[PDB]
């Protein structure tokens, strides 16, 4: 759910 | 055109090198990354985008671009989505025994490539600053 | 002067960030590194030196500068040896929740820092070095 | 004995 991951 | 970079990958010693070329100047940024994945590509792009005014990257459009992560970095950073791999490899092979680790030889090769003066010739490093400076003012 | 950089370290979340500041412009390059060692410091410097025309780096002269490897890289690269952590940390804390990994937040912060505008730091450093080229 | 190590 983050920019780099998920 | 001062904002346009080309990103490719190249391989040596079983490792992945990303090479960003500033098309107008021939300046490069390159680094060994641990794997040719969206995440590592997006990290490398986000780094580049913080250092130069990157408007458009042209990539090979392969596997590491079909996912979320590069697109997320490029959106955030406002980036729109070789002989050079061969040249860089040539320089890397000239400095390779000076360094234990490939990554060090890569950064020596980037240094060489960017500071080499092909004559009152300019280096790639001087070319990129002059092209972007001209664009700014 | 256009070739002068200052290299400092800063710490967040148990990790080491090297921050290189181009003194005339305020432009930064910063990265998380695995450990504050000579080798990782020399790598970071060799990278910086290939990207900008680095003539002198002012460091804190601490433990990662007493050995061989930074001096070998500065020799090779032709670099002589001899506020910002706070601002970067501020930016980092503003973007931190956007990224899982600290390193990503650091580079977002560098991007913000260097592009924030009536010139940004990124514009300043290229104008200072272009003016130097003659 | 190399730039980065030894
Ligand atoms: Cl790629
Ligand atoms: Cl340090």
């Amino acid at each position: 759910p983050k920019l780099d991951n998920x | 055109s001062p904002g346009i970079w080309q990103l490719d990958c190249t391989h040596l010693e079983g490792k992945v090198i990303l090479v960003a070329v500033h098309v107008a100047s021939g300046y490069i940024e390159a680094e060994v990354i641990p794997a040719e994945t969206g995440q590592e590509t997006a990290y490398f792009l986000l780094k580049l985008a913080g250092r130069w005014p990157v408007k458009t990257v042209h990539t090979d459009n392969g596997s590491n671009f079909t996912g979320a992560t590069v697109r997320a970095a490029c959106d955030w950073a406002g980036i729109k989505q070789e002989s050079m791999n061969k040249e860089l490899k040539k320089i890397i092979g000239q400095v390779r025994d000076q360094a234990e680790h490939l990554k060090t030889a890569v950064q020596m090769a980037v240094f060489i490539h960017n500071h080499k003066r092909k004559g009152g010739g300019y280096s790639a490093g001087e070319r990129i600053v002059d092209i972007i400076a001209t664009d700014i003012q």
